[PDB]
RNA sequence: CCCAUAGUAGGCCUAAAAGCAGCCACCAAUUAAGAAAGCGUUCAAGCUCAACACCCACUACCUAAAAAAUCCCAAACAUAUAA
């Protein structure tokens, strides 16, 4: 559930 | 302690430690090797 | 199984009969009579003489301009000869003996009354000149230490170099100029008189291109 | 192609399976056949 | 993780080590090609000294840093987190990672001074008694130069010297 | 990072890979003791007392011997080789001599090995001796 | 005052007997045996200068024993100034 | 070796190292044996006996140390590093030395 | 500890250099001299023997005497009294492989080689190396006539060397 | 970090030169260790380094200060979209 550009 | 701009270990028992914001050379075997960064 | 590698061989190398550095005289054997102008350009800008290796593989490279008096030559000779291995190492001078007369006026005198008498002689050096060249059956690591000690004691910026390290230095500078991302360079601006900049630049800056300031060489300038 | 690991020191006695066949084969044979086998065995071993 | 328990029973000491529950990295990192935990999650240049949720994952229970070989961080990021943790401790953002005190040691009360972005250790710094002229002013460092490349959302760059 | 071309095997490794095969093929007893840090004199003396019964003492790096064993029939000898590991190899099982010489040193552990293509333990040897 | 015992100086004896092999007062000189009574490897010994790295086989212990000594020699050369 | 030898084995009556070599968790215990079995450490006290027991029962490795005072130290090496064991061993040596004297 | 020095057979004396070492460590010099001379009574006097004196904590000494040094064996087998002053340039002696083989048999019994259980070839290879340091050339076959020629030439060279040394010594006197 | 046996104190010179004042050679034993790279000893001993084994140290290989006289010297600030 994390897209390629996801950042915490 | 002798003030030194360039600190150099003079024997294998000399160790470099940074204390109170400056580098020191400490040596238990030969206390005369003790140096303070100037 | 620690992997050993072939050791370099110096079987073809040959050591000259006189390995040590010869004595350099304080002043020329025939004293100069005609007093000469100061001519500070003789230590300004890039060197054109003695920039390449000749016989040896190691040397001290000048990184600034300056004058070498007899005191410097004695430091170089005694340090290198004492530290070098005569059997496996040889050293040659890459600079002439002191030849340019320096005049001094007698202490306490006022300005005027003609030029002063000749006091001592110096050797002008430019940045990029090899000052002492060493060779023989040795590696750069062996001679780098005492060569660096001598270089530190010279009146100009200097560094011990080898054929490999010298070439890498030049290749790195060429690469920096090629890959530089700054669209504006000192050469382009100066040679075109952009902004009328030549009103604050010397004619020498067209060839120095911002790398030389007085007697000082700036290696990081592109 | 890979020899079996050593049996534990405290584990019960274990005998290889390949000999289990030999153990049974001897019982089937007759004494007269075993006797003839034995005469050749004793001489061969010397 | 692995714990160690020392028990003295019947004038005999038994030293044993047990394997406790170990946390696992969250699944599906957004950048699987990343070579360290930071760049695997696209966190490079995007964390600060106050990001304790991030920083706390790389420190020991008593506040010490963890080795780079264990965490897998690169030298560049490992050094940034190292400084960030020191600033986090000095700012008081890690109240449950205090140094271990031997039995019978209650620290004497010390003046409370709220501080943040503290590069140096308070005790090792001298007063600036002579500020110097405007063209050679002695400056008070704020923050860390290791974080100079952090993403800047303002038009003014981070001032590291006040 | 682009991987680096694998480093080509050194000629000493090959000679070691060939001598290991030979020691393992041309001998019967192949004990595996832990090469404890006995003095140089003691190690030489205990290696002379073993040579009296022509019980050789080999020493191979754990980075050549392991690959060999991995791909060889002795795949169960791997666990033994975690640390310093000398081999006590003889061409005919002379276990009782080795065992009594090995018992002069109380702290030198006999870890096992393989006699007659049978991987044994320490008690296996002490049983094959009796 | 302390030196070795007198050595022989007879070509015949020095070529037909090993003079110093016998060290005991009561013993006799050790006569040299015929060529057939000595092992074959004795006469294949290298009586000249040491084999160089090029001559040695890269799959022999002698080759790598020679390279290790050369590397030690190089380390000593480099360390002398250090 | 040198670090342990400097402290010495004066208050240690006997050191017993029990490990199963075929097991995969004995590396730390076996490393402990190598250090304590070094000539230097052994030479410090010649009355202390280093006993190496090799078993193939499959039990987990253990190190039992008996001091002259009568206290014992049991170190189970299945989940302990060699450095940790040697550090504990040295500390107990220091404790039992001062008590006797 | 161990005291290791070369002591000539039957010629142990209380003077230096072994005596002082023995005294400093508490071993009686006279006792050792008696024991060493008695245990080296069957060996021709003047033979250099490497000795290993094991000193026990109560200052009771045990001596371990080995086979003579290889320098002696090679010099005796060549008929020479002193080695080359510049080995590799001057050949001071000439021996055969058979001589080296006979020496190896005796030297192989020394505890240094014996405890290593090395083949006699290894001892022969070592002796050849020591010969190359003494100036002695190992040859496959030597005749009585070839040895006389070499001895004649070597005598001339040695005589000239004495004259050169005398010149230097005489020059030093004039200095 | 770890670890160090041996031909042999190589010969030469030297009152003595034993790896280590000088000169020549610099071969060889052991799986592994230079006829010795740095200390040391009157000469020796003695402590390291290059060896083996163990095994991921998984090294940076760019350098480096400060002192004056009436009283420091704007206040301050690391965070909101280049104007
Ligand atoms: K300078
Ligand atoms: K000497
Ligand atoms: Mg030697
Ligand atoms: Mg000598
Ligand atoms: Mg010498
Ligand atoms: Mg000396
Ligand atoms: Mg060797
Ligand atoms: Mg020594
Ligand atoms: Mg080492
Ligand atoms: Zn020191």
């Amino acid at each position: 559930s994390y897209l390629p550009g996801y950042v915490p | 302690f002798k003030n030194k701009t360039v600190l150099k270990k003079r024997c294998k028992d000399c160790y470099l430690v940074k204390r109170r914001g400056r580098w020191y050379v400490y040596c238990k075997t030969h206390p005369r090797h003790k140096q303070r960064q100037m | 199984v620690k992997t050993l590698l072939p050791v370099p061989s110096f079987e073809d190398v040959s050591i000259p009969e006189k390995p040590k550095l010869r004595f350099i005289e304080r002043a020329p054997l025939v004293p100069k009579v005609r007093r000469e102008p100061k001519n500070l350009s003789d230590i300004r800008g890039p060197s054109t003489e003695a920039t390449e290796f000749t016989e040896g593989n190691f040397a001290i490279l000048a990184l600034g301009g300056g004058y070498l008096h007899w005191g410097h030559f004695e430091m170089m000779r005694l340090t290198i000869n004492r530290s070098m291995d005569p059997k496996n190492m040889f050293a040659i001078w890459r600079v002439p003996a002191p030849f340019k007369p320096i005049t001094r006026k007698s202490v306490g005198h006022r300005m005027g009354g003609g030029k002063g008498a000749i006091d001592h002689y110096v050797t002008p050096v430019k940045a990029g000149r090899l000052v002492v060249e060493m060779g023989g059956r040795c590696e750069f690591e062996e001679v780098q230490g005492f060569l660096d000690q001598v270089a530190h004691k010279l009146p100009f910026a200097a560094k011990a170099v080898s054929r490999g390290t010298l070439e890498k230095m030049r290749k790195d500078q060429e690469e920096r100029e090629r890959n530089n991302q700054n669209p504006w360079t000192f050469e382009r601006i100066a040679t075109a008189n952009m902004l009328g900049i030549r009103k604050v630049l010397s004619p020498y800056d067209l060839t120095h291109k911002g790398k030389y300031w007085g007697k000082f060489y700036m290696p990081k300038r592109v | 192609e890979a020899l079996a690991g050593a049996p534990l020191d405290n584990a019960p006695k274990e005998y290889p399976p390949k000999i289990q066949q030999l153990v049974q084969d001897i019982a089937s044979l007759t004494l007269l056949e075993i006797s003839d086998l034995n005469e050749l065995l004793k001489k061969t071993l010397k | 993780f692995r714990e160690v328990v020392e028990t003295q029973e019947g004038k005999t000491t038994i030293i044993e080590g047990r394997i406790t529950a170990t946390p696992k990295e969250s699944p599906n990192p957004p950048n699987p090609s990343g070579q360290c935990p930071i760049c695997r999650w696209n966190l490079k240049h995007k964390y600060n000294y106050d990001d304790v949720l991030l920083l706390s994952q790389f420190i020991r229970p008593h506040g010490g840093m963890l080795p780079r070989k264990i965490t897998g961080l690169c030298q560049e990021e490992h050094r940034k987190i190292e400084e960030c943790v020191k600033m986090a401790h000095r700012a008081g953002l890690l109240p449950n990672h205090r140094p271990r005190l031997p039995e019978g040691v209650v620290p004497k009360s010390k003046p409370q001074l709220n501080r943040y972005l503290t590069r140096w250790a308070p005790g090792s710094v001298k007063p600036i008694y002579k500020k110097g002229p405007r063209w050679n002013r002695v400056r008070m460092p704020v923050g860390s130069p290791l974080l100079r490349d952090n993403v800047c959302y303002s038009r003014t760059p981070w001032k590291l010297y006040h | 990072s682009p991987p680096s071309p694998p480093q080509e095997e050194i000629g000493l490794i090959r000679l070691l890979r060939r001598e290991i095969a030979a020691v393992f093929q041309d001998n019967r007893m192949i004990a595996v003791c832990q090469n404890v840090a006995l003095s140089a004199e003691d190690k030489l003396l205990m290696r002379h007392q073993l040579r009296k019964h022509k019980i050789l003492m080999k020493v191979f790096p754990n980075q050549v011997l392991k690959p060999f064993l991995e791909d060889s029939k002795y795949q169960n000898l791997l666990p033994l080789f975690v640390g310093h590991n000398m081999l006590l190899v003889s061409e005919e099982p002379k276990v009782k001599e080795m065992v009594r010489i090995l018992r002069t040193v109380p702290f030198l552990p006999l870890l096992g090995g393989c006699i007659d293509d049978t991987i044994l333990s320490r008690q296996g040897f002490i049983n094959y001796s009796k | 005052a302390l030196k070795d015992p007198d050595v022989c100086t007879d070509p015949v004896q020095l070529t037909t007997y090993a003079m110093g092999v016998n060290i005991y007062k009561e013993g006799q000189d050790v006569p040299l045996k015929p060529d057939a009574e000595y092992p074959e490897w004795l006469f294949e010994m290298n009586l000249g200068p040491p084999k160089t790295l090029e001559e040695l086989d890269p799959e022999s212990r002698e080759y790598w024993r020679r390279l290790r000594k050369q590397n030690i020699w190089r380390h000593n050369r480099l360390s002398k100034n250090k | 070796a040198a670090a342990l030898a400097r402290l010495g084995l004066r208050p240690v009556k006997q050191v017993r190292v029990q490990f199963c070599p075929f097991e995969k968790n004995v590396e730390s215990t076996r490393t402990f044996l190598q250090t304590v079995s070094s000539e230097k450490v052994r030479s410090t006290n010649l009355n202390c006996s280093v006993i190496a027991d090799v078993r193939h029962d499959g039990s987990e490795p253990c190190v039992d140390v008996l001091f002259g005072d009568g206290h014992r130290l049991i170190m189970r090496g299945a989940h302990l590093t060699a450095l940790e064991m040697l550090t504990a061993f040295a500390s107990h040596i220091r404790a039992r030395d001062a008590a006797g004297s | 500890g161990v005291i290791r020095a070369i002591v000539r057979a039957g010629l142990a004396m209380p003077g230096p250099p072994l005596g002082p070492v023995l005294g400093q460590r508490g071993v009686s010099i006279n006792q050792f001299c008696k024991e060493f001379n008695e245990r080296t009574k069957d060996i021709k006097e003047g033979i250099p023997l490497p000795t290993k004196i094991l000193v026990k904590p109560d200052r009771t000494f045990e001596i371990k005497i080995g086979q003579p040094t290889v320098s002696y064996f090679l010099k005796a087998a060549a008929g020479i009294e002193k080695g080359a002053r510049q080995t590799g340039k001057e050949v001071a002696g000439l021996v055969t492989l058979k001589h080296v083989y006979e020496i190896a048999r005796i030297k192989a019994q020394d505890e240094a080689f014996a405890l290593q259980d090395v083949p006699l070839s290894s001892v022969v290879r070592s002796i050849i190396g020591s010969a190359r340091s003494l100036g002695i050339r190992v040859v496959k076959d030597l005749s009585s006539e070839e040895l006389a020629a070499f001895q004649k030439e070597r005598a001339i060279f040695l005589a000239a060397q004495k004259e050169a040394d005398l010149a230097a010594q005489e020059e030093a006197a004039k200095k």
